[PDB]
């Protein structure tokens, strides 16, 4: 559900997520990883886990609609900074 | 497993010539042939080929002619030609692939234990290169269906050795466009590369869009291939990469702060002796 | 009054607040050395 931009979750938010006392949220983390569901590390003074990637899931039809919108400003942005660059280079260019 | 395949440009103008005589032909929209090669290590070299009387139907596509008798007699005529070549697979002139394909790589098998399809695109592109290889691997289906008789893509590139590479740099000498010219050269390069990604990207933003609109039912692999990409995407703010990427490049600026240099003063250098010179020269003429 | 004079922010105490106090420039540097590679090529 976090996006990648903060994908950072922390021990309290776990624990109000799955019932688990902080102190073994560690360890949930700790089996999840080793598994291999997701993959990433934990800062235990932040006691926050960092989460650089998850299996990946299921998804509905919606949030296929928010990735092809992910996807099309993708897709402007490369197109828009290739015709910068093909501009500023016709000159140079064959 | 062919991790890697290299075509040659003998076979790429022959399929090409091929689809040529066929266009001219009939109305066939796509052409088979054989190709021979020697399968060195883990990395075929498809370099040479040739055409197989083939035809199917448009609306049955269980229908075709694929010719064996054929096939054996000039794979054996062009074994007495040349020893080295043993058939490794197969090329077809379809601008894309067809379900004939599996049946026809099948059979094409039955006489290379690991036959390797190839797609050639007589009809041009502006993003890669004009072949694509498949092999015609089977894969389990995690969940529900069993497996099935699927291709799958290898690394396919071209080469050519010395001789093949004389011949067509002269054609193209002959009708070209500049060469490299290093800086002009690779800059194009990142521009054809952009174009590249942006055709290709614009291509999975329409099959999303067909899904989306449910033209083609989910597949939960592609997806899940896609929010992998996603979930893959880096993250530039991140104010370590940042201090990072300014460090390296201060470094990169710096080199050529000072090659500048090397080129200024090497200029300077020239304009000097070119003014001294032509003083001295004019002033001969005065005497 | 004179809190008139922009009256800063007080702080918590009157404190009067104090003296107030990344994104690649990517555009513009690829501009500098599309120059650079520009003025490098032309013949002149």
């Amino acid at each position: 559900t976090r996006p990648a931009n903060h994908r950072q979750l922390t021990f309290e938010e776990i624990a109000k997520s799955a019932k688990i006392t902080v102190n073994e949220v560690e360890l949930l983390v700790m089996k999840a990883l080793s598994v291999g569901l997701v993959k990433g590390s934990i800062d235990e003074v932040d006691k926050r886990v960092h989460m650089t990637w998850v299996q990946p899931r299921v998804l509905d039809l919606q949030q296929i609609k928010g990735m092809k919108d992910r996807l099309e400003f993708w897709c402007t942005d490369v197109k828009s900074m290739e015709m910068l660059v093909e501009h500023q280079a016709h000159d140079i260019l064959t | 497993a062919v991790q890697k395949v290299v075509v040659h440009p003998l076979v790429l103008l022959s399929v090409v010539d091929h689809f040529n005589r066929i266009g001219k032909v009939g109305n066939q929209k796509r052409v088979v042939g054989v190709l021979l090669g020697s399968w060195q290590k883990k990395v075929l070299d498809v370099s040479n080929s040739f055409a197989v009387p083939f035809d199917e139907d448009d609306k049955d596509d269980s229908v075709w002619f694929l010719d064996h008798d054929y096939l054996e007699n000039m794979y054996g005529m062009f074994k007495k030609v040349n020893a080295r070549e043993r058939i490794v697979g197969w090329y077809h002139t379809g601008p894309k692939l067809h379900k004939n394909d599996i049946a026809i790589n099948e059979l094409m098998k039955r006489y290379c234990p690991n036959s390797v399809l190839v797609i050639i695109d007589v009809k041009p592109k502006d993003l890669g290169l004009p072949t694509e290889a498949y092999i015609s691997v089977e894969e389990v289906h995690d969940d529900g269906t069993p497996t099935s008789k699927t291709f799958e893509h290898v690394t396919s590139e071209i080469g050519a050795e010395e001789a093949e590479e004389v011949g067509v740099e002269h054609l193209l000498r002959d009708i070209k466009d500049t060469t490299v010219g290093t800086l002009s050269q690779r800059i194009t390069n990142q521009v054809h590369g952009l174009k590249g990604l942006n055709s290709k990207l614009l291509d999975i933003r329409s099959y999303l869009e067909k899904v989306a609109t449910g033209k083609l039912p989910i597949n939960h692999q592609i997806i899940y291939q896609l929010q992998d990409v996603f979930n893959l995407l880096p993250d530039v703010s991140l104010q370590e990469f940042v201090k990072a990427f300014y460090l390296k490049t201060n470094d990169q600026m710096v080199v050529v702060y000072l090659a500048s240099l090397i080129r200024s003063v090497v200029a300077l250098h020239n304009l000097i002796n070119n003014k001294i010179a032509n003083r001295d020269a004019e002033k001969k003429e005065g005497q | 009054d004179y809190a008139k004079k922009r009256g800063w922010v007080l702080g918590p105490n009157n404190y009067y607040s104090f003296a107030s106090q990344t994104t690649i420039p990517s555009t513009e540097l690829a501009k500098q050395v599309i120059e650079y590679a520009r003025q490098l090529e032309m013949i002149v």
